[PDB]
């Protein structure tokens, strides 16, 4: 391994201390980076000073029956999947429990009070709910086909730039949800769908009362399906793609990098491939050591 | 709102040529009219990056001095090269502060611009402090102390502990006394007080708010860990 | 000025970046006709590589946007791209003229003779991408003449495993492939260089054992990428 001096802008973090990295070292091999202060613990394997400010760049309830319901689309863990239409294009989930319990009845009021504010771009926007005959949830219908269908039924392989950008936009979704102190259990492509322009939409985040590292672990398997449709990934793609997957699938929790770091890292992985897309030149002599 | 130049600043940032970005974005201020948040937001990005190189460059060079003892001709050039940076660095600080105090603040209307512009003026005075020593350092730091005061004056009355601009002030203003007045406990209580308010404003979470909120608070919490250790 | 004086200054500008002054330091070494040792030679090559390293990265991204703008914007972005390449042409004109007029005429030693010519080919290859038409052909041709001439001395006086000789092996091979679109013609050429190094691996020494393999992995990674 050979290392050269470098100053990082925007957002960058250490790889050993796993904290903010402004000015440090970078490795031409496997893109390894580390602080000088944290260099004392860095192996050959692939007076601290403070920092500062970084630059940055009940009417919902609806009656029953009026909706022109469609065909069953799937089967969830705690409900039935359907699509309807009522003054607009929506879809409704037919939940399980016929007679709501008193515990979830009032929790139904607060669960609506919580889900009414989560308005992320890469999540399927909440549209409504109902409990008049039985518990039910209304979720926006995707004006197209889901993620799982595209990559497994009527195969339409996407652009690698599109493929990673899908992961990039997917990264934007789960990261914000964790900022709401929300830990997810059923994060998988079976619950991921593609909207207009095949934009990523993530659902199955409801039932805050009736029902992060594990979420990244689940997110790790999701990104595996993208580049596979570990070593099976394309060699022509930036090698830092393999590194990102490797850290996200660690068995230990805190060893797995958290979502906030990955958003900046994914941006880096989407820059090396276009900036350097050709046969490699020659690297110069190393000028550092420990 | 002459987008002809606005897109040019965007290109340079994409092209990483931050020297080009500053010159064009400077001409944006020459219009005199009030600037939107996006139009104003870029100006903080550009001049920050240019100063970012110098503070990286100056500290390493000064580290070689007060090091490698037992040499005359080695350190003679090193002193010249170190003080060669200062004249370059003083140009930016003289130029930028000559622009804030003339155009932006005197024409700023809302609390959004008034708090943001005063905070920026305070931050750049901080970087000028590391260079001078003693009275020369005193002649500058005593100017910045009033800046972080008046900036902290309007922000208390107008905008919430969740507002993006105010929260950033809670970070650097704490460091100001910590690294230029050397009062840990004094800085310890000041920033930690504003930290609790940010936790209290969790209900005010927005898609714009959540990114900055956690980002600074995480780093705000980190300072307590290392300082009091 | 003094040679020992400027060597120290370069070893400082090698830190804290500011490569513009670092290149200006090594240039003053040349004008007095003083030869460069093995270490004194590295700084000149290291410094000038990074200065043109920035512009190429800046140009490649800017070109991508211009070919993705479909319309006054397309007019403006195209104007900006043509501005960057003008800066590049100045640097290449300076660097090779410095070799041709001062450094190359005084070159005596065998190893240094290879190094001067290898730099001539590389700092002409970058000028090709801007050029089109007969301008591209001439730049491709002229760089090939220096590249070909450099390869002559490689076989006469240098071992099959020499870091500088292997350095010319990688770049000259790339020149035919990347620019002149002669993949197998270049692939056959590059394939020869790889076997020379592995033929006499015993001849290596700990000073350059891994140093030679630095290129060898790149050649292997080039070979694997090109083979498919
Ligand atoms: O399956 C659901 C669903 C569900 F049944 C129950 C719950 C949730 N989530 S939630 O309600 O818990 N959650 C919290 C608030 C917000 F409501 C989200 C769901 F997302 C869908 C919702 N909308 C959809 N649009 C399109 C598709 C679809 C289209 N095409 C295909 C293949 C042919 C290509 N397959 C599937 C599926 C759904």
């Amino acid at each position: 391994h050979n290392f050269v001096r470098k100053t990082f802008f925007t957002l960058a973090f250490c790889d050993f201390c796993r904290k903010l990295l402004f000015q440090g070292f970078r490795c031409q091999t496997c893109g390894y980076k580390f602080h000088q202060r944290c260099s004392t613990e860095v192996p050959l394997m692939c007076r601290d000073r403070s920092s500062s400010a970084p630059n940055v760049h009940d009417d919902w309830e609806i009656p029953d029956g009026q909706i022109t319901v469609g065909q069953r689309i799937g089967s969830g863990s705690f409900g039935t999947v359907y699509k309807g239409k009522w003054h607009g294009d929506v879809a409704v989930k037919m939940l399980n429990v016929t007679a709501p319990t008193p515990q979830q009845l009032q929790a139904f009021k607060n669960e609506v009070g919580v889900l009414r504010k989560t308005r992320h771009v890469n999540i399927l926007l909440f549209m409504g709910y109902s409990t008049k005959p039985q518990l039910a949830i209304v979720t926006q219908w995707c004006e197209g086909s889901s993620l799982y269908h595209h990559l497994h039924i009527i195969e339409t392989k996407f652009e690698m730039k599109k493929l990673i950008d899908i992961a990039r936009q997917t990264a934007q979704g789960m990261d914000y949800l964790h900022a709401k102190s929300i830990i997810h259990r059923d994060l998988k492509s079976n619950n991921i769908f593609l909207h207009e322009d095949l934009t990523v939409k993530i659902g199955d985040f409801g039932l805050a009362t009736v029902k992060f590292q594990s979420d990244v672990y689940a997110f790790g398997i999701v990104l595996y399906e993208l580049m596979t449709g570990l070593s099976k990934v394309r060699s022509n793609c930036p090698k830092a793609m393999k590194r990102l997957m490797a850290e996200c699938l660690k068995k230990k929790r805190d060893e797995r990098p958290l979502f906030p770091q990955i958003l900046a890292s994914i941006e880096l992985l989407a820059r090396s491939l276009p900036k350097i897309h050709r046969s490699a030149s020659e690297p110069s002599l190393n000028r550092a050591g420990f | 709102d002459k987008n002809e130049l606005v897109q040019k600043a965007k290109l340079a940032e994409q092209a990483e040529r931050y020297d080009d970005m500053a010159a064009c974005m400077k001409s944006v201020t020459e219009q005199g009219a009030e600037l939107s948040n996006e139009e104003r937001n870029l100006l903080s990005v550009a001049y920050k990056n240019v100063v970012g190189a110098r503070r990286s460059s100056w500290r390493v060079v000064s580290s070689i001095e007060q090091k490698t003892e037992g040499a005359e001709k080695k350190q003679q050039m090193a002193r010249e090269y170190r003080e060669k940076i200062e004249t370059e660095l003083r140009d930016i600080c003289n130029d930028v502060l000559s622009l804030l105090e003339k155009f932006l603040i005197p024409n700023a209307s809302q609390a959004e611009s008034k708090v943001f512009y005063l905070k920026m003026k305070g931050d750049y005075y901080r970087y000028l402090a590391e260079v001078a020593a003693g009275d020369d350092k005193k002649g500058i730091v005593d100017q910045s102390q009033q800046a972080y005061q008046e900036a902290f004056e309007i922000s208390k009355k107008e905008m919430q502990p969740t507002h993006p601009i105010r929260l950033g002030l809670a970070l650097n203003f704490s460091v100001f006394y910590y690294e230029i007045l050397n009062s840990p406990e004094k800085a310890c209580s000041l920033a930690k007080t504003a930290f609790d308010e940010a936790i209290a404003e969790l209900d005010t979470l927005s898609e714009e708010s959540y990114k900055d909120s956690t980002l600074i608070m995480q780093l705000l919490r980190d300072n307590l860990t290392l300082w009091t250790s």
